Formats: structure tokens, C-alpha cells, sequence
């Protein structure tokens, strides 16, 4: 996260830090007890699935406390119209080995019906995304939870505001950009995976995830997330399917 | 479907109208409105109109800036329009001469108060009620030459030649804008 | 106007547009100069736009120079108030006034909904949690 602050341990207690061979990788999203959702991207050199990890209750990368929970990844769900190292479609549902404890630090961030979320949601205008990414472009990552307040954008207003970059990626109808063009605050690299949660009285949705962008916090640019949205009921048919053989399962979408 | 354009701001006294273009034709509309950093409100739902009264949006706080864009249904099309900033951009209505009474060699001139749209507290805030000190009243009135005289009230008092009868007319005015800062001349009165 | 003979007399403002109708000539008569001739006929000559009572459901209005403002009472708007502010109970009007989710229904009212974890109140509107950590709380804030 680029220009924000650090999230008060336990105020943003739905984001998961995935880890690859006990390496920091992506961020994620707890949606309920067995589900974690992230981006489909953080996947892309991955090779060995079984040394997939999800930290729940997690905050200050340096220092232990009881209300950290680990769980392995059982299973990555991408959907099969996704092409690693491209933009499009940057979702993945992620199935862990054995439920998390609902405490008081660790809660799932609601997953909203579809028309909800497209007709009031996405008119909210401010949102948080976080995670422990790069603090500056380029940059070293963060310690702690970071965590940051960024403004929606429909489409045809990003594309109007941003600067055409030759042979740019197109913000597609599964996009939203989100963010500040003057090059101040913006989610990052590491953040991906994480997080773009809209809070509509009294409770808080799952609208996006930090997805892909010009750099980070570069000037004429936001920063793009997967328009979670688009996916709600591709995500509940998978929830209620049957745990496959092994890890990695490409499903179909729509 | 076609994505509005023109998309024009129609205030006066805080009543404030966004008017638009085409004629709808197979396509109907949808507004939103909201301050730089609020959310966005939708008004006129589904309507066939080429305009939407916001009046009661803006009058909530008129030193806000609002921005509206006018969605086009057969991401839906849309277009934004100018930004409004109400206090700063409302016209001035024509003021309306409450009367004037002589006295000896000198005649007060008050000009009636208008109303605006701004509620406030069930009621509805006069033009000095949302202006206060930012407005002024000017006075062209002749002797039944030209002659001019200003007040930051709602009232003139001025000299008069003893016998003669005089003419008047006010433009309520806000000095410090830029644009639309004078009302059109009320209404000629002569004493 | 003019009845036979009158104009022999001097111009009056009163006699003339006031106690009656007077061409734009009678008063260029009383005024004579061109230009306060001129301020005078524009609001004179104007016309009530308020005449055809345009203001609906109780609205008062205020006539402007080719133009008109209706005041509308607090339950209206529009140009006209003609606009109900009571009949916008659909869903996309601010999520219908729900908590959480909102289903429009054709002819009779839209209903309010809640996430798992939820159920909607008595009032119709309003969701409260049936679990101990339902989504979207924020535990160490409530
Ligand atoms: C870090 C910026 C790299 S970049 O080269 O400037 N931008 C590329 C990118 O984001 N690539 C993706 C990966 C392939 S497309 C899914 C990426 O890096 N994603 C991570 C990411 C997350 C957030 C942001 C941001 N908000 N600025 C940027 C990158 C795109 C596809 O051109
Ligand atoms: C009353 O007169 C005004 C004049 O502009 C007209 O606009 C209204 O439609 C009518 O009712
Ligand atoms: C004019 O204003 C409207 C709003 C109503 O209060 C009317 O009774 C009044 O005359
Ligand atoms: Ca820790
Ligand atoms: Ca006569
Ligand atoms: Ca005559
Ligand atoms: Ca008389
Ligand atoms: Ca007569
Ligand atoms: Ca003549
Ligand atoms: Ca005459
Ligand atoms: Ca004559
Ligand atoms: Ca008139």
C-alpha cells in the first residue's frame, strides 16, 4: 500500500496473507470459515501446491501473538478463461484444509448478492484495500497491515483520466479502477489478492481485489481491481461443488 | 441507445434544473448527483424527460460542489456534466421594489426580501438569509440623467428634489462572483 | 388605452398602465426617453408565466421575467413539484431504504432482504446478526 496507514490490529481481521514455501506471496480474503478469495495472477509461478499457505488474524509480520491461525491451501480455483501473466479475470477461490476459528480478529468479509452490489455498492464512493505490500513503487514491503481509502471510478471516467500508454491492457467489464491519478495513494505488488472492501450501513462487502495497475501510485494512472461482482455466482456454484484430487482446478466461466 | 449531451445547469434562486439532450427515443434516463466525496444518488429514475429538478439535493449545502451524469438506458452510457458549485452560480431572480416612503426631502426604497429554495428549519431561507453580507443592492433611478446609489441591506435612502417625482429599479447583485453576479432590473416603480 | 379625447390630457402612469392597459406608445408617452422606456415595458409587457397555475400538488409559484419558480411542498419536486417523493420506493432509490438487500416487486411493494448470518427485523428494513461473528463486523469495534 502506497500512502496509507497502518490498520489497527484486529480492524481488518478478513485479510489473509498467503505464503508459498513459508514466503510472503499475495494477500486474500476470508468469505466464510473455508473459503479464502484472492487473485488468480499470484498463482502464476507457483509449483509447488502442496507448500500453499493462508495466515488468518495476521498484523504485524514480526512479532507472533495467539491470534494468528494457519490453514494450507487444499485447493486453488482459477477460472479456466484466465491467461497467466494477463490481466483478464483475476480471481481465484481458495479452499483450505480445515476451517479457521471466528474470533474476534479473524471474521469473513461479506460476499453481497450480484444486482446489490452493481446497484448500490458500486455507487458507494469510497472503499479499503490493504495488505502488506510495497509501501513505494519499487519499494520494500510492509511490516504491518497496511490499509487505505481510495474513490471508484466507472470505466468510462478511468479511461477518460488516464494516459494512454501504448498497447495498454483494456479495463474490461470483470475491472473497476479505484484510486488517485496525482500519484499519492494507490494498493501495490504485494497487496494483490487483497482485499477492496465497501462498507454500506453497518456492514462490509467484498467488491474487488487488488488486481493489477501503471506501477503503483503513478501519475495519470489508478489502480485496477477484478470486478468481483461478476463473479458471485460463479464463486457460490464452486462452494457448494465437491473437493477435487488435486490442487490446482480450472473452472469454467460463466 | 445515445449517451446524453448538452447537459446544462438551470438555477435561479437555488432551484436548481439539469436539462439535457436528445429527445429520448427508445431510451430513458437515470440521474446521479454527489459532492467530490460523497456517493452517488440516483434521481429520476427510468424518466422520458430531458431534465431533472435536483433542487432538493443542492440546497442541503450550497457551497458544495456537485458534479451529475445523466445515464442512457435502450456499465450503462453516460455523460457527466459541469460542475455546479450553487452558491457561486445560481442566478439571482428578479427583485421586486417593496415600496418607499417619502419623508420631507428624502425617500427610503425597500426592496422585498425574496425567497429561495433553501429549507431550513421547515421554512424557506430568504436571498439575505443564504447571501448575508455577499449581497448588495443596487438602485438606477432617474428623476421623472441617470442616477445610481447601493446598499447592503434591502433598503435605499436617498435625497430628492422636493416636488419632482423619481422612477426606480434594483438588481440584487453578489460583488465578489464572477459570473452571473446581477440579477435582470426589476420592475420599474415611480413614486 | 385610449377613449376618444383623452389624449388632449398629459401622460399618466396611473390613468394609463395601472388603472388600465397601455400600449407600448402611451408609455414611450409618459417615460419619453428611449431607454427608461424600455426598463419599464420589459416587466410591464412581460406577462404572468404564474397564470397557468403550473405549480402542482400544492406549490406556490413565483413569477420571473418569460419564466416561472415553483416552491414546493416538502413531500414534492420537480419544476413543477410534480414529482412525488413518497412513490420512488424501488430498489434502485437507494437500495429502497434497505439495510442490506432489496428485491423490487411489480404492483405491490419491494422487500428487504439480509446476508446469511442475518435476519431481517420486524420494521421490514433492517438486518441484525443471528451468529456471533456474522460477515462484514468488525468485533473489536462493536
Ligand atoms: C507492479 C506494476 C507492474 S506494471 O508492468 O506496471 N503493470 C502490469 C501489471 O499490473 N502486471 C500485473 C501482473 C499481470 S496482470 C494481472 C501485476 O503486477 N499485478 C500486481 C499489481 C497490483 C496492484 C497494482 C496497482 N494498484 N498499481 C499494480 C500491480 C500491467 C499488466 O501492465
Ligand atoms: C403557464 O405558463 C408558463 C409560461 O412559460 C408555461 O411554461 C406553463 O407550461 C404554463 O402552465
Ligand atoms: C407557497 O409555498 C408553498 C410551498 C406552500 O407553502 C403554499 O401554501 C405557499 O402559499
Ligand atoms: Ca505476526
Ligand atoms: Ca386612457
Ligand atoms: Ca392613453
Ligand atoms: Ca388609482
Ligand atoms: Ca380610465
Ligand atoms: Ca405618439
Ligand atoms: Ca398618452
Ligand atoms: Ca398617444
Ligand atoms: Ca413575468
Amino acid at each position: 500500500i502506497v500512502g496509507g496507514k497502518v490498520c489497527p490490529k484486529g480492524e481488518c481481521p478478513w485479510q489473509v496473507l498467503l505464503l508459498v514455501n513459508g514466503a510472503q506471496l499475495c494477500g486474500g480474503t476470508l468469505i466464510n470459515t473455508i473459503w479464502v478469495v484472492s487473485a488468480a495472477h499470484c498463482f502464476d509461478k507457483i509449483k509447488n501446491w502442496r507448500n500453499l499457505i493462508a495466515v488468518l488474524g495476521e498484523h504485524d509480520l514480526s512479532e507472533h501473538d495467539g491470534d494468528e491461525q494457519s490453514r494450507r491451501v487444499a485447493q486453488v480455483i482459477i477460472p479456466s478463461t484466465y491467461v497467466p501473466g494477463t490481466t483478464n479475470h483475476d480471481i481465484a477461490l481458495l479452499r483450505l484444509h480445515q476451517p479457521v476459528v471466528l474470533t474476534d480478529h479473524v471474521v469473513p468479509l461479506c460476499l453481497p448478492e450480484r444486482t446489490f452490489s452493481e446497484r448500490t455498492l458500486a455507487f458507494v464512493r469510497f472503499s479499503l484495500v490493504s495488505g502488506w505490500g510495497q509501501l513505494l513503487d519499487r519499494g520494500a514491503t510492509a511490516l504491518e497491515l497496511m490499509v487505505l481509502n481510495v474513490p471508484r471510478l466507472m470505466t468510462q471516467d478511468c479511461l477518460q483520466q488516464s494516459r494512454k500508454v501504448g498497447d495498454s491492457p483494456n479495463i474490461t467489464e470483470y475491472m473497476f479502477c479505484a484510486g488517485y491519478s496525482d500519484g499519492s495513494k494507490d494498493s501495490c505488488k504485494g497487496d494483490s489478492g487483497g482485499p477492496h472492501a465497501t462498507h454500506y450501513r453497518g456492514t462490509w462487502y467484498l467488491t474487488g481485489i487488488v488486481s493489477w495497475g501503471q506501477g503503483c501510485a503513478t501519475v495519470g494512472h489508478f489502480g485496477v481491481y477484478t470486478r468481483v461482482s461478476q463473479y458471485i455466482e460463479w464463486l457460490q456454484k464452486l462452494m457448494r461443488s465437491e473437493p477435487r484430487p488435486g490442487v490446482l482446478l480450472r473452472a469454467p466461466f460463466p | 441507445t445515445v449517451a446524453a449531451y448538452n447537459l446544462t445547469w438551470k438555477s435561479t434562486n437555488f432551484k436548481t434544473i439539469l436539462e439535457w439532450e436528445p429527445k429520448p427515443v427508445n431510451q430513458v434516463y437515470t440521474v446521479q448527483i454527489s459532492t467530490k466525496s460523497g456517493d452517488w444518488k440516483s434521481k429520476c429514475f427510468y424518466t422520458t424527460d430531458t431534465e431533472c429538478d435536483l433542487t432538493d439535493e443542492i440546497v442541503k449545502d450550497v457551497k458544495q460542489t456537485y458534479l451529475a451524469r445523466v445515464f442512457s438506458y435502450p456499465e450503462p452510457l453516460y455523460e457527466n456534466s459541469p460542475e455546479f458549485t450553487p452558491y457561486l452560480e445560481t442566478n439571482l431572480g428578479q427583485p421586486t421594489i417593496q415600496s418607499f416612503e417619502q419623508v420631507g426631502t428624502k425617500v427610503n426604497v425597500t426592496v422585498e426580501d425574496e425567497r429561495t429554495l433553501v429549507r431550513r428549519n421547515n421554512t424557506f431561507l430568504s436571498l439575505r438569509d443564504v447571501f448575508g453580507k455577499d449581497l448588495i443592492y443596487t438602485l438606477y433611478y432617474w428623476k421623472s440623467g441617470k442616477k445610481t446609489a447601493k446598499t447592503n441591506t434591502n433598503e435605499f435612502l436617498i435625497d430628492v428634489d422636493k416636488g419632482e417625482n423619481y422612477c426606480f429599479s434594483v438588481q440584487a447583485v453578489i460583488p465578489s462572483r464572477t459570473v452571473n453576479r446581477k440579477s435582470t432590473d426589476s420592475p420599474v416603480e415611480c413614486m | 388605452a385610449n377613449a376618444f379625447l383623452e389624449e388632449l390630457r398629459p401622460g399618466s402612469l396611473e390613468r394609463e398602465c395601472k388603472e388600465e392597459q397601455c400600449s407600448f406608445e402611451e408609455a414611450r408617452e409618459i417615460f419619453k426617453d428611449a431607454e427608461r422606456t424600455k426598463l419599464f415595458w420589459i416587466s410591464y409587457s412581460d406577462g404572468d408565466q404564474c397564470a397557468s397555475s403550473p405549480c402542482q400538488n400544492g406549490g406556490s409559484c413565483k413569477d420571473q421575467l418569460q419564466s416561472y419558480i415553483c416552491f414546493c411542498l416538502p413531500a414534492f419536486e420537480g419544476r413543477n413539484c410534480e414529482t412525488h417523493k413518497d412513490d420512488q420506493l424501488i430498489c434502485v432509490n437507494e437500495n429502497g431504504g434497505c439495510e442490506q438487500y432489496c428485491s423490487d416487486h411489480t404492483g405491490t411493494k419491494r422487500s428487504c432482504r439480509c446476508h446469511e448470518g442475518y435476519s431481517l427485523l420486524a420494521d421490514g428494513v433492517s438486518c441484525t446478526p443471528t451468529v456471533e461473528y456474522p460477515c462484514g463486523k468488525i468485533p473489536i469495534l462493536e
